């Protein structure tokens, strides 16, 4: 049976600070061989292009297989020694594939003062 | 910036289903022949950006550098640090033809990889709706 | 060189989907005796509920303690989402040999934060 | 309500480190390999959560389950439930760890509160049974489980 054509982007938040905060970013697209995501902080600044211990560390799942009607890909973003100024950056996580990118972003002092 | 990611063993095919391949003078050309697609993450993502190569003992990589198609001799590097290389294409998908994709240059916005015939010679080429010439398929495992 | 740490923590997706998944990860050093799960409302597990109400929980086992904690999970499951279940307080509970720890949340109030 | 979830192989000792074990006459009681001395603990979810709602059962036993029924030790012939619809049950205990000590276990019953396990002397027996707890840092009330 034809499979479903789907393409998402989705993060999962904590909806509370901890000493290490971690945000998941799943991926959902029918090209299962070219599809991944992954993060910007900010506006243009992917993890690798930051200051060396700036608390931001990403980590791409790989070896990760598609399933039969969509490749999964996911990657984490990992908040440790939480400045104010992360409170407030901008998160954005990117599907790419041979279509246009989809984005998803997020900033966790909103969320965790939606409350 | 250009961040190498994941990459693929892929056949690529033109419209008539023309196998890409490269001859022994480094010809990249249409016959009736195994490339490396590396995908990369992009601080200013416009698509998908991958670069071709050569699945060879050789380092061969594709580049449309001076709005000409060759393929240089190197391994696609683990970072880029520029908003565009010569080296890096645009992977796009025809709209209504998932099935389909086009390969736009990241240096030269409006140029795509083609198919053209010489004179008893098909080969992959450089040029500036529908155009079937700048539309393949990607083979994968 | 075990510290001891204690905690339940929540992770939502940032926008509703068609299926809707949230992640309740416990923290307990009782690594025999520490486990996780979900309360609907007031008092209701998603046992008590009506079937087919469209909450699935999936509680991890054979999950086995790490050294110095126990790390026990309880994935929370939304399909055919209804607004009562959009406004509705979803609570994960850790339960050890110390009082229960609970984090709760209502997802439209997450969803509806706008910046 | 009470939903079970895992179970546990465990071992029980009282403060002396005597195990706790049943007779040919189902006595629990506390002794100085053996079927009777193994037990499983298992854990329940609840509605209404006060702590760690368990049963205690025998592991070898076809059905052998502690209970608190009248305020006495008993093992009904029973096997513990997948779930029990009430906000207290006879054979459900409230497994909380001693404050300072949380090696050290007690059971509060969940029908009869303020009533916990003890280990308890009569004659050169040492049983089984269930008390009032009053005043603290009784070390009668208090256990070690194994596993």
């Amino acid at each position: 049976m034809e499979c479903v054509k789907t393409r998402s982007v989705n993060i999962h938040v904590p909806v509370k600070e901890t000493s290490k905060v971690v945000l998941e970013c799943r991926g959902d697209s029918y090209f299962r061989h070219f599809s991944y995501v992954y993060w910007i902080i900010g506006k243009n600044k992917t993890v690798d292009q930051l200051p060396p211990n700036s608390g931001y560390r990403e980590r791409i799942y790989l070896f990760k297989k598609p399933h039969r009607c969509e490749n999964r890909p996911r990657a984490d973003l990992i908040l440790t020694n939480i400045t104010d100024e992360m409170r407030n950056e901008k998160l954005t996580c990117v599907l790419i594939d041979p279509k246009d990118p989809l984005k998803e972003s997020v900033i966790l002092s909103k969320i965790w003062n939606c409350v | 910036y250009f961040g190498k990611l994941e990459s693929k063993l892929s056949v690529i095919r033109n419209l008539n289903d023309q196998v890409l391949f490269i001859d022994q003078g480094n010809r990249p050309l249409f016959e009736d022949t195994i490339f490396i697609i590396s995908m990369y993450k992009d601080s200013q993502p416009r698509g998908m950006a991958v670069t071709i190569s050569v699945a060879s003992a050789a380092a061969s990589t594709l580049s449309s550098e001076n709005k000409i198609i060759s393929f240089k001799e190197m391994n696609p590097p683990d970072n880029i640090k520029d908003t565009k290389s010569d080296i890096i294409f645009f992977q796009r998908s025809v709209p209504g033809h998932d099935n389909k994709m086009q390969f736009e240059s990241s240096s030269y916005e409006g140029y795509f990889l083609a198919s053209e015939k010489e004179r008893d010679l098909f080969k992959l080429i450089l040029k500036k709706l529908g155009d079937r010439s700048i539309m393949f398929t990607v083979q994968n495992e």
